[PDB]
């Protein structure tokens, strides 16, 4: 639970911080 | 991964930057 | 090009809630 | 891709389903 | 039909936060 | 309801308000 | 304050998995 | 409820399925 | 980490209880 | 501050009001 | 006022995230 | 102000960098 609420986080900084480029999201 | 090194202390934007394509 | 930003925020929420274990990609 | 096909009208939950690994 | 898609999920974290104990609906 | 009053223009918090329990 | 924030991304989920039926929330 | 079932552990949509209307 | 997830739902607060006022934020 | 009240225990809207400009 | 009102929020976000530790303002 | 720079086109994450304390 505790990670999966940091997950939630994570791929919405991945979403600003790569861009164009874009990125993948293995739990 | 992500979810060890980013979810146990605090990831910056460089750090992140790291799991893009 | 803001409005595309907006969505695509919403989308990748989706995505990992949608694909738990499997994971996913996101190409804009 | 993913944002022509879903920021122009709503994909449903089996839709999205396509963009997983 | 997207436009009120995105502005629904903002509205719906505003109730969870503005109701509080007494929490809320939400009907499309 | 909730759409049609608070997506085509602003609703304050005590609008919000009407749609709790 | 655990419980506070799970709640925030349950409706964001609940959302979601709803649609157009639509869903009540109480803590 | 939901915060019971669904903070201790993850709940799948078909899971969460079970309190929309 | 949970300080880092919190402040972020605190930011989301701040916007819509500030309104026009608007707000300041320091960790 | 706000992270010490507020992370620690549910502020309400009128204790969150109090760090608004 | 509504665009703006979902496009600020995810401004924030954005903010909360570059800023870290310097932290920052908003003002609409 | 960050409104009218960044809600009519897209800021890079160098331009939000400006509204930091
Ligand atoms: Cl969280
Ligand atoms: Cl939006
Ligand atoms: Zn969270
Ligand atoms: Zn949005």
């Amino acid at each position: 639970v505790n990670q999966h609420l940091c997950g939630s986080h994570l791929v919405e900084a991945l979403y600003l911080v790569c861009g164009e480029r874009g990125f993948f999201y293995t739990p | 991964g992500i979810v060890e090194q980013c979810c146990t202390s605090i990831c910056s934007l460089y750090q992140l930057e790291n799991y893009c394509n």
